């Protein structure tokens, strides 16, 4: 029976193991020429082929390490299997479960930078008792804390200080009547401690700067604080968090040619044995992208805590740099607590998978499966986690290839998190007849030829085992009205010997099928997301799509309220599409017309409480249905801060509820328990 | 495109220095032409970095420069109280050397100025200067345009504002031709910004050495602003003279923002007396959007069109989210005093953190070819990451995203290769405009040549068809029957200041695509697969045609008749000559590949004219306007004649339409069907059949039509089919032309319900109610005049069930009820319609609607207890309808419908 084995590899074992999974290729010489050497191995049975003949090749996910995932971070293992020996196959593509899951008591690294401008006072005269305030609540999440301090106000020099008289130099805080200290452009203060007390020690003895204009330079202060490894004391097992406070704009590079300082920013990090900025007057300010690298590299997570007078700026910072949450600080500054407290609890919720050293020819499709059975495709990453939560997720690398590196490897890790996988990729690529290959052989033309895996390699023009024949007749195509070899070989002695092409080998039992052929969508061979089959394309493992367009992206889809575009509507291309009419939003999450949570959001109590309806047969029914059940008994609240509803059912009986919104929104039910 | 990199000459400078960091084509004490390159930081007098400014002349073996003397040497005074001083160190003299026509200009803006007020004082303040040195000697005179005193607190105004020390003058600056001198100062009113002007041919005469404080009557500034979006804007970066928004004696300026509107940045256009024209907005926050403005004409229209640098440019991909790979923006000038919109196309570099766009030079038409040229400049690119210099070519759309050229640091590590460029000046009179770049962290500054260029031009003529029953000629020293026939070549190469002594290597390969025993066509005299013919083209642009004697092997020789015989072209210069530069770069079409078959299929009469038949059909008349058309339009080839040669469909497609896919009679394919037309020439891009087309073969071809968002394609479009094939006689069948109509109804549905629909009663204002109507023409074909009309039982009275609150019409649509509602705030069915009953009609018109748009109305009203609990046990039903039409198409005839439609509201009571 002809398949995709018979009719296109025809040529070696290796192209037999290199087409498709199911393809087996038999070894045995004794075999009759004209029947199909590699094809099923039910087929290769009945035509009795030697079983040490037989090739069944099998790609495998081979887990080396599957170490329990821990209960608590007291090594501690997040992601399991913690190594795959991963096997994988010429064109062909292999799936793995992961195990990510957020440890409870995993140790906090904090440190805190801060301003130091002239309008920077009242704030530093307000955070003086910060840090025992911080550990106070943070030994609720976690075990082991450290804390550090910072500060910076801008490059100390011209224009952007005051320098006259000549004794301003050196204070440029004389025309006004008090008196505040000179230029400085970074000046680390305190190293990551235990002893949370030596924070408050520290910060007392700061006292604010003045500048000139209003920007200042925080970038130079949070790339060193980043680069320093040795000198901030950064943990390797532990969580860094990063609290960058200001109450102005700040400068950014380019920013210091006013003062002459062209020289760029190197990424190093050189405070030396004074803990001063060493360059800061002759090293530029740094850009967006060596400040994200440098925080990815050493697992930093940014808080910016700008005032009002601002946010607007950092939100739409903290947006093109990932990891970074920005907050709202009172002028007076005594909000950052709960700030920093809610940003640790926003940093944990999402948790999204990074894959870094992936080679070009690999590529992954994500599928989350977060908590339930959210077999979520498409998806790489959840939110609403709580501490101690487990996903899980099906990951599927597909290979465009059989590459020259035989081993190969890469990481995926999630963000800011200590453990991650290594992935050791090998490509098998060998055949078991290539080792016992008879060159010369006798057979081949007088020894003038090779002969392995049952044939004699025989010259330009000569086929077959012995040479017999070089021009001569057979049927050398499928069909009597398709040309010969499909226009692209000749009827050599009943074979179809594929031309020469100079981008490359014409394959096929008839030299039917090409290789370099397929269509595009945006000048790249398809969408450069695709691979060519023969006039179609297909897509690698993340592209998904007959027109391989677009990837696994949910950013714009994911919806504040907790799902793709809100409840109406498919997430097509990292974008959501209105399904209900009268629709609209960012997810189509406003609808005049749509049913409110009275009317709509009432299977809680139809599919979770007496199962029945529509909806059973689906993984749907507490996808919806995924509130706080309060177990209220009509209580005296029948609307003070929401909408009271009331319904009647089948049997003319009434149910009393309210829930609207509270802050920003709130799953919370309020439903009766005994119905009258 | 030349930028020859393998001598990049070195005008090396002192040691330490930032020798480069700017530069500029000046003039000499005679005519002539020579550098000057600023140079911070060099030749301490007393050993502290004044920056000196070199005139490095013009030599190959890249020497040291000798230097343009000024009066480094302080100046002070005092006029009866003020003991002003003009302190001379720490400033970077030649950050900017901007030249006029006997005049050097070149400025050191951080120099310093002390306006102290008498014992208080008020700081050296950086008030810039420019050190006008006339060449030729004469008058060295200096005028810093912020030099006013100022007795501090007098006016730093209480206000923080109307001061002007932190000029930083000379931070930008462009001598206008006219004869003006504007001073870019980025520090103006407290680093909001700054543009001072002054005449040139004046300001050398008010000058009095010696002298700290004096302003020209004819200084014009910048006005100070209050709105918070200029507030530290570093207005005045990077300036520029450019007529844009057609103030042509009133010379616009384009002074740059690059940190405006809280860092997104902004690039302004004004007018002599600082009044804005028009306002480029940045795209990414934090993406540094203006830190070099230039303004070229890259179109060739004659408008001047900006561009600007956005060096932070972050680009997020499937395999990197965040990448600075820095983002060059252009914005072609449109007719009139139209807005500039959104970036005509955006330019974007590959290396990481390479910092593209941190300088753009127009470099003039630098390979001649009629559209302006750019250089973009990347410090840190290049795969080692030494810096590299992207070169773009303009066209008629704008420039291409690629760069043409792209040179490597030779530089070593840390030099910020390509920190500063120049052009529009040729260097040495060679015909084409050079590039000086600088490299100030290598102390030297590298200058690239531009060399001659040619234009590639490749041509491979051939036989229609090969006929194997001709043979006249025979094969050399053998007695071979060949079907000969004459192939001849043709290539030229045209350009401006070509050398005179210039050479190709014309090479020729026959048989091409096939291998030594496969081929069918050979040289007769060598028997070999081609040979290579020398050209003399130093000093001649037209081209060298040679015809090569072509023949066909032996039937035995081969067995393959039906495959198709493929040829290749390719030119290439002569090998490089000793000590590299080649003296010319090539650039254009460098491969070309044309086919040709042997004469088979035609029959048995030896006359092989085809007959073509095509027939086409139209579906989907009714073309809405960029809508989710599906048109499959189906057409039958048949050749009732004789073999036709590579005969394939071109159809000529509007600029919306896509290509989705298709079959056709196809038992080839369904995903594939191609498309000719493409770009320039390539009007054979499409598929094939003319491989050979059989006889009496049919073949019908179904392909998809998704017409996508034209809203310029016109009252209608035109569809032209016609079968090409590589015949002479006939070559194609009769012209098919479709004019398939586009005459667009746009669908407009009308929808309309109440909130609540039912009423129950609980156990003195009542619950409001709302009534939802919303206007959509779903139908993307533009309306206009649309009519809507409410239609309401009774007239708004309070004697009816429901009272009318008020109408909120939002979406900008206006409604004119009759009589007017809400006269009153207050606070058996028997069908009451609007014709039996007297009616308040409520007639809402739109003038015009864009595709896609919504539109929504509010209606308030309030409940009557009173009239509620009349008639408890009887069952009230509420009906109201709306009717909407749309007076007519902005067509010509449309004769399908006028869109028009209705809605059904319903209200019902129930009993608790
Ligand atoms: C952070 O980024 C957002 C988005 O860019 C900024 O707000 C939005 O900015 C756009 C661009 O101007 C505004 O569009 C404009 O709308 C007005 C009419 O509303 C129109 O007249 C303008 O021509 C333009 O089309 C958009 O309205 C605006 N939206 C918001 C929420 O303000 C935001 O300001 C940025 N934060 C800051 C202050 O840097
Ligand atoms: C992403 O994950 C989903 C879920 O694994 C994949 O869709 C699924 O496709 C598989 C078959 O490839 C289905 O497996 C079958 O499920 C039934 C039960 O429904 C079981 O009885 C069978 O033994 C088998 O396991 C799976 O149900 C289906 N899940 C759904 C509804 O999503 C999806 O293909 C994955 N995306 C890719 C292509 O990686
Ligand atoms: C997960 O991996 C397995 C094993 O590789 C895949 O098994 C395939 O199963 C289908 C259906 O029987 C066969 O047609 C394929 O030939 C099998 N392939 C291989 C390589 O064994 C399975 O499809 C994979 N699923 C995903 C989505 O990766
Ligand atoms: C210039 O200064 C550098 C750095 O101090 C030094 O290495 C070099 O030798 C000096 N001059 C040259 C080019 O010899
Ligand atoms: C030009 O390129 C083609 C391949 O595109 C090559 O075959 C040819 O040899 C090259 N130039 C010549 C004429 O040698
Ligand atoms: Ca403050
Ligand atoms: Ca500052
Ligand atoms: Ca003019
Ligand atoms: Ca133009
Ligand atoms: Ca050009
Ligand atoms: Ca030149
Ligand atoms: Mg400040």
């Amino acid at each position: 029976g002809p398949n995709i084995c018979t009719t296109r590899g025809v040529s070696s074992c290796q192209q037999c193991l290199a087409v498709s999974p199911m393809c087996a290729w038999c070894s045995d010489e004794a075999l009759p020429l004209g029947s199909p050497r590699c094809d099923l191995k039910e087929n290769l049975l009945k035509d009795n082929c030697a079983p040490e003949s037989i090739e069944f090749p099998v790609s495998e996910a081979r887990v080396l390490e599957d170490r329990p995932l821990s209960d608590k971070g007291s090594q501690v293992t997040q992601v399991s299997p913690q190594r795959i020996a991963l096997r994988l196959r010429p064109d062909d593509s292999k799936n793995f479960s992961i195990q990510v899951r957020q440890v409870e008591d995993y140790p906090v690294d904090i440190y805190y930078l801060m301003d130091l401008s002239y309008s920077m006072k009242d704030d530093l005269w307000s955070i003086q008792n910060l840090g025992t305030k911080l550990a106070t609540q943070m030994r609720k999440l976690t075990s082991n804390l450290r804390i550090g301090f910072g500060a910076f106000v801008d490059k100390p020099v011209s224009p952007y200080m005051y320098i006259s008289p000549p004794e301003a130099l050196e204070n440029p805080c004389y025309d006004m009547k008090t008196t505040c200290l000179p230029m400085f452009g970074y000046k680390h203060v305190l190293t990551l401690t235990d002893q949370v007390t030596r924070f408050n020690e520290e910060v007392k003895k700061q006292s604010v700067s003045r500048n000139r204009d209003a920007p200042e330079g925080g970038f130079d202060a949070i790339m060193q604080a980043t680069v320093c490894d040795e000198k901030i004391g950064w943990r390797n097992d532990a969580s860094h968090l990063l609290v960058f406070t200001t109450d102005a704009k700040t400068h950014i590079a380019l920013d210091g040619r006013l003062a002459g300082i062209v020289q760029p920013n190197d990424g190093q990090c050189h405070v030396g044995s004074d803990n001063h900025y060493s360059a800061s007057t002759t090293m530029d300010y740094p850009s967006l992208g060596l400040m994200t690298e440098k925080l990815s590299q050493k697992n930093i997570n940014l808080i910016f805590a700008v005032t009002e007078n601002v946010v607007n700026l950092y939100q739409n910072y903290s947006e093109l740099i990932p990891g970074t949450t920005v907050g709202v600080l009172s002028m007076d500054s005594s909000n950052v607590l709960q700030l920093i407290v809610d940003a640790y609890g926003k940093i944990r919720s999402k948790v999204e998978l990074e894959v870094r050293d992936l080679p070009e020819e690999l590529s992954l499709s994500f599928n989350a499966t977060c908590l339930n059975n959210e077999v979520i495709p498409g998806l790489k990453s959840c939110m609403g986690l709580k501490i101690g939560d487990t996903v899980s997720f099906s990951i599927e690398a597909k290979v465009r290839g059989c590459p020259q590196e035989k081993e190969k490897s890469f990481t995926i890790k999630p963000v800011g998190f200590k453990d991650s996988l290594i992935v050791q990729v090998t490509f098998d690529c060998d055949c078991a007849c290539q080792a016992q290959a008879e060159p010369n052989s006798h057979r081949c033309n007088n020894g003038n030829g090779t002969f392995e895996c049952g044939v004699c390699r025989c010259g330009p023009g000569w086929l077959g085992s012995q040479c017999e024949c070089s021009e001569e007749q057979d049927e050398c195509s499928p069909r009597e009205g398709q040309p010969v070899c499909s226009q692209r070989g000749e009827c050599l002695c009943g074979q179809c010997v594929c031309h020469s092409s100079d981008f490359g080998k014409i394959t096929g039992k008839y030299c039917e099928c090409d290789d370099f052929s397929c269509v595009r969508y945006k000048g790249e061979m398809c969408s450069g997301h695709g691979q060519c089959s023969c006039g179609d394309c297909l897509c690698d493992s993340d592209w998904t799509g007959y027109y391989c367009n677009c990837t696994t992206r949910t950013d714009t889809c994911m919806s504040s309220n907790g799902l793709l575009c809100s409840g109406r509507g498919k997430c097509e291309c990292g974008s959501c599409v209105c399904i209900q009419p009268g629709s609209y939003g960012d997810t189509c999450e406003k609808c005049p017309t749509c049913p409110d949570a009275c009317t709509f959001k009432k299977e809680c109590v139809e599919c979770k409480k007496f199962d029945r309806g529509a909806l059973h047969d689906e993984n749907t029914c507490n996808r919806y249905c995924r509130d706080e059940i309060e177990s209220v008994k009509e209580l005296k609240d029948t609307g003070k801060d929401a909408v009271n509803c009331t319904y009647k059912n089948e049997d003319d009986c009434v149910v009393r509820f309210q829930y609207y919104e509270d802050s920003s929104g709130k799953s919370i039910l309020y439903v009766v328990e005994e119905p009258e | 495109l030349n930028l020859d990199p393998v001598q990049l000459t070195f005008y090396a400078g002192p040691n330490g220095s930032q020798f480069g960091f700017s530069l500029d084509f000046h003039k000499d004490s005679h005519g002539r032409v020579a550098i000057v390159v600023g140079a911070p930081r060099t030749l301490g007098p007393s050993q502290e970095e004044t920056g000196g400014v070199f005139l490095c002349p013009w030599r190959a073996e890249g020497g040291q420069c000798p230097s343009l003397l000024f009066d480094l040497r302080d100046e002070t005074r005092n006029v009866g109280s003020q003991t002003l001083q003009t302190f001379k160190a720490r400033q970077g003299l030649g950050a900017s050397v901007v030249s006029w026509s006997d005049v050097i200009v070149a400025c050191a803006p951080w120099q310093h100025w002390n306006v102290l007020e008498k014992t208080e004082e008020a700081e050296k303040t950086p008030v810039g200067s420019c050190f006008l040195a006339q060449p030729e000697s004469g008058r060295r005179a200096e005028y810093s345009p912020c030099r006013g005193n100022t007795l501090s607190r007098i006016y730093v105004e209480n206000d923080f504002s109307w001061d002007k020390r932190y000029c930083e003058a000379g931070f930008s600056s462009v001598v206008t031709q006219a004869g003006e001198l504007v001073l870019g100062a980025p520090g103006g009113y407290y680093f909001l910004g700054l543009l001072a002007q002054a005449p040139v041919a004046d300001i050398f005469s008010s000058y009095r050495p010696g002298i700290l404080l004096w302003h020209v009557s004819s200084q014009s500034l910048s006005f100070d602003s209050s709105n918070p979006e200029y507030f530290d804007g570093y207005w005045g970066y990077s300036v520029a003279v450019g007529e844009f928004d057609g103030d042509l004696n009133t010379t616009e300026y384009v002074v740059g923002a690059p940190t405006w509107s809280w860092t997104l940045g902004a690039v302004e256009i004004l007018d002599s007396y600082y009044q804005r024209l028009h306002r480029l907005r940045g795209e990414q926050m934090a993406s540094y959007f203006g830190h070099s403005v230039a303004v070229t004409d890259v179109n060739g229209d004659g408008r001047h069109d900006l561009l600007v640098g956005a060096p932070l440019y972050m680009e997020s991909r499937a395999d990197r989210k965040l990448a600075e790979v820095g983002r060059v923006y252009l914005f072609l000038q449109p007719r009139g005093p139209h807005a500039l919109g959104a970036p005509s196309l955006l330019l974007t570099g590959t290396q990481l953190y390479g910092r593209f766009g941190s300088a753009i030079a127009p470099l003039g038409d630098l390979d001649r070819d009629g559209y302006n040229d750019i250089a973009v400049a990347a410090p840190y690119g290049g795969p080692s990451g030494r810096g590299q210099v992207l070169v773009f070519l303009g066209q008629s759309e704008g420039l291409r995203s690629r760069p043409s050229q792209v040179l490597d640091s030779p530089f070593p590590t840390g030099s910020a290769f390509g920190f500063s460029l120049r052009g529009a000046v040729d260097i040495d009179d060679n015909g084409y405009p050079d590039l000086i770049v600088g490299a100030y962290g290598a102390n030297q500054v590298a200058v690239y040549r531009a060399q001659p260029v040619v234009k590639a031009s490749v041509q491979l003529l051939v036989q229609d068809s090969l006929n194997p029953a001709v043979k006249s000629c025979v094969l050399p020293q053998t007695k071979t029957p060949v079907s000969c026939f004459n192939i001849q070549m043709c290539v030229g190469a045209t350009g401006h200041n070509i050398p005179q002594k210039l050479s190709l290597n014309a090479e020729l390969q026959l048989d091409r695509q096939k291998p030594r025993q496969g081929r069918r066509v050979l040289l007769l005299g060598s028997q070999q697969a081609g040979t290579t013919l020398n050209l003399d083209l130093g000093g001649k642009h037209s081209p060298i045609c040679h015809t090569t004697m072509a023949f066909l092997r032996d039937e035995a020789d081969f067995r393959d008749k039906l495959s198709p015989i493929v040829l290749s072209l390719n030119v290439s210069l002569p090998p490089t000559e000793a000590g590299m530069a080649p003296a010319v770069v090539l650039h254009g079409d460098t491969h070309v590949q044309e086919q040709t078959r042997i004469v088979l299929d035609c029959g048995e009469d030896d006359v092989c004219v085809p007959q073509l038949q095509l027939t086409a059909s139209v579906t989907g008349s009714p073309l809405l306007v960029g809508a989710d058309n599906v048109l499959e339009l189906q057409m039958d080839a048949a050749n009732e004649g004789e073999g036709a040669y590579e005969a394939e469909l071109a159809v000529h497609l509007p600029q919306g339409a896509h290509y989705m896919r298709a079959l056709s009679n196809v038992e080839g394919f369904e995903r594939l069907i191609c498309n000719q037309k493409k770009e320039n020439e390539t009007r054979v891009v499409l598929c094939e059949l003319g491989n050979p087309m059989k006889k009496n073969a049919q073949i019908g071809i179904a392909m998809l039509v998704s017409v996508g968002n034209l809203e310029e394609a016109g009252e209608s479009v035109s569809f032209q089919l016609q079968i090409r094939s590589k015949n002479s006689q006939n070559p194609n069948s009769k012209i098919v032309l479709l004019d398939v109509p586009v005459r667009a109804e746009a669908q407009v549905e009308l929808r309309g319900n109440s909130f609540p629909a039912s009423l129950v009663v609980a156990a003195s204002w009542g619950p409001k109610v709302e009534h939802t109507y919303e206007l959509h023409n779903n139908g993307p074909g533009t309306v206009n005049g649309l009519h809507l009309s409410i239609h309401l039982p009774g007239q708004s009275q309070p004697s009816d069930l429901l009272y009318i609150l008020d109408i909120q019409p939002q979406g900008g649509l206006q409604c004119f009820p009759q009589p007017p509602v809400n006269p009153l705030k207050v606070d058996d069915p028997v069908l009451v319609s609007c014709d039996s009953a007297p009616c308040t009609v409520v007639q809402c018109d739109l003038q015009e609607m864009a595709r896609g748009q919504r539109a929504m109305v509010t209606v308030l009203a309030f409940l009557w207890l009173p009239s509620l609990y009349q008639r408890p046990l009887d069952q009230f039903v509420l009906q109201s309808h709306a009717w909407f039409n749309v007076s007519s198409l902005p067509y010509a005839v449309p004769p399908l419908s006028l869109p028009r439609g209705e809605a059904q509201v319903w209200t019902q009571l129930l009993r608790a």
